[PDB]
């Protein structure tokens, strides 16, 4: 592709990972200002790791607005750099730090349909994210907010194979992994979006659980346990217990008290259960929550 | 429902369309290969069908591995002594892309009976990377049969598993099957396995579809036919092997028709 690394100038370090260091950068030829993610392939005796090709494969291929974007592999013998577009800040930073009193209507209308743009690209291209958090959702200045680090995203076949059962940061984890299925597909991502928009609404996780069977208890408490009427073969699957305990279902009303009537009918189709019923992002565009969003859809760039 | 992904399930087959010919091999790529043939090509694809049994492997990380060997002998020429290295690397690829639990580079290493070092299974699959420009998630036959089965009423089990086996009969002979498109092939495969086993033809419901036909669909239906006849004598039995076992429904014992009546 394009580049080399002559061309950049590192200005300051920005995160990390697993690969190692990310730097915000500046394209000293054109201007750019890009986030450069470094992968050491020396200290990989196992070759390219799996995660960082299966971001750059899928990553080629989604060009969306609501998508951060990949501008170039630059592979030396020894190195990977992957050169990002930059965005200056994520949902979570951004919540903690000037979102005090809280993020306003208008704003997380905005987001949230913003992502789901980008999530209906995503599966719309055979591609599942499996890692939604406010962490990987990038803002920038203009106000758009883009789905980020697909390393843990994977291109799926219709219909699904089992995939892999370590997916998914716990507290945005839907109900049918944490059930152990033998099949999940593009509702996972949707649950995430769905825990997402209750936190920009609040400030703090839906459903902060410090283990699996917490996770589940949690989501139980709020959303009631589920039995065969609300989600049929529930009571099969390989990790659900008759001993559960029965908690009752409780009016979306006091999940979470500020949303309003469209807002919770979303919110709740979000969270739905089963699957099949829960909302996908294709159909949530349309939902009348999003009636009176304002903001010029954001452009995609090169 | 969800998992048959309603909502995207056309948006999907519009785009693998448009990306399997993007994905595309060059159809007269062997006969610009000075030192390799169709014959060292198909003893490859046949040795990748045992790996794959070995390790247990899905059959999508076949098709992967065999669209990564095809596009990269398209641009890259190798001696035939390095040819089994581009298909360890394509393995080891697809491996990485597709399975939940790929095997060790150095079980890569180990199926090769130290032909090569760890050193050059990672070089090369450095260079397999460059030669893609890491474009990975590539279209297969199973990725449109999948979506084909979709549309039996009601499903059969011996239709679904004859459809796979006759697909990956065909990516062990690059003539006449470099020539056909993936969507095309599962087309045939699919049309194939359900009169075999039911009597019955390619549904109206996927002529809507891919807008492919019984007509559109001949020529590779009466090479696909041919190569069903003669698998029992093919100098290539792996895949026939594979077939016979229990999880694939034993559907390589099933008797090919003798005629389409097309
Ligand atoms: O990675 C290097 O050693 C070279 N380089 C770093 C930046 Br930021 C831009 N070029
Ligand atoms: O033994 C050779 O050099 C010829 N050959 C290589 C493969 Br792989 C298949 N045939
Ligand atoms: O079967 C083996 O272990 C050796 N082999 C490699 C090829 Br290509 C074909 N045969």
């Amino acid at each position: 592709g394009p580049g080399s690394m002559e061309n950049f100038q590192k200005v300051e370090k920005i995160g990390e990972g697993t690969y190692g260091v990310v730097y915000k950068a500046r394209n000293k030829l054109t201007g750019e200002v890009v986030a450069l993610k470094k992968i050491r392939l020396d200290t990989e005796t196992e070759g390219v790791p799996s995660t960082a090709i299966r971001e750059i494969s899928l990553l080629k291929e989604l060009n969306h607005p609501n998508i951060v974007k990949l501008l170039d592999v630059i592979h030396t013998e020894n190195k990977l750099y992957l050169v990002f577009e930059f965005l200056h800040q994520d949902l979570k930073k951004f919540m903690d730090a000037s979102a005090l009193t809280g993020i306003p209507l208008p704003l997380i209308k905005s987001y949230l349909f913003q992502l789901l743009q980008g999530l209906a690209f995503c599966h719309s291209h055979r591609v599942l994210h499996r890692d939604l958090k406010p962490q990987n959702l990038l803002i920038n200045t203009e106000g758009a907010i883009k789905l980020a680090d697909f390393g843990l995203a994977r291109a799926f076949g219709v219909p699904v194979r089992t995939y892999t059962h370590e997916v998914v940061t716990l507290w945005y984890r839907a109900p049918e992994i944490l059930l152990g299925c033998k099949y999940y597909s593009t509702a996972v991502d949707i649950w995430s979006l769905g825990c997402i928009f209750a936190e920009m609404v609040t400030r703090r996780a839906l459903f902060p659980g410090d283990s699996e069977i917490d996770q589940l208890f949690r989501i139980f408490r709020t959303l009631g346990t589920p039995d065969e009427v609300v989600w049929p073969g529930v009571t099969s699957m390989p990790d659900y217990k008759p001993s559960f305990p029965k908690w009752a279902r409780q009016d979306f009303s006091k999940v979470v008290p500020p949303l309003d009537e469209d807002g919770r009918s979303l919110l709740s189709q979000m969270l739905h259960y089963d699957p099949n019923k829960r909302i996908s992002a294709k159909a949530a565009l349309a939902h009348p929550f999003f009636q009176d969003v304002t903001k010029p859809v954001p452009h995609l760039r090169l | 429902g969800v998992n048959e992904v309603p909502d995207y399930h056309e948006d999907i087959h519009t785009y693998l369309r448009e990306m399997e010919v993007k994905c595309k091999p060059k159809v007269g790529y062997m006969k610009k290969q000075p030192d390799i043939t169709n014959s060292m090509r198909a003893i490859l694809v046949d040795w990748l069908v045992e790996v794959g049994e070995e390790y247990k492997l899905q059959n999508e990380t076949l098709h992967l591995a065999v669209n990564y060997i095809d596009r990269f002998l398209s641009s890259m020429s190798v001696l035939r002594g390095k040819l089994q290295l581009v298909g360890t690397a394509a393995m080891l690829l697809a491996s990485k892309f597709e399975e939940i639990y790929p095997p060790e580079v150095a079980e890569f290493v180990y199926i090769t009976d130290d032909t090569y070092t760890k050193k050059q299974v990672l070089r090369m699959e450095h260079l397999v990377l460059k030669v893609l420009a890491f474009d990975l998630a590539a279209p297969t036959i199973n990725q449109f049969l999948t979506q084909y089965f979709l549309h039996q009423q009601p499903a059969n089990c011996k239709v679904e598993s004859l459809a796979m086996f006759l697909g990956e009969l065909s990516l062990i002979d690059a003539d006449p099957y470099l020539k056909y498109l993936p969507s095309v092939i599962a087309a045939a495969a699919f049309h194939l396995a359900l009169y075999t086993v039911t009597g019955q033809s390619w549904p109206e419901s996927l002529v809507q579809k891919t807008g492919y036909t019984l007509e559109t669909l001949k020529p590779c239906l009466l090479d696909l036919h041919q190569t069903y006849l003669r698998a029992p004598q093919h100098a290539q039995q792996s895949i026939r092997e594979k077939y016979k076992n229990s999880k694939y429904h034993g559907v390589s014992l099933l008797n090919p028709p003798e005629t389409l009546n097309v």
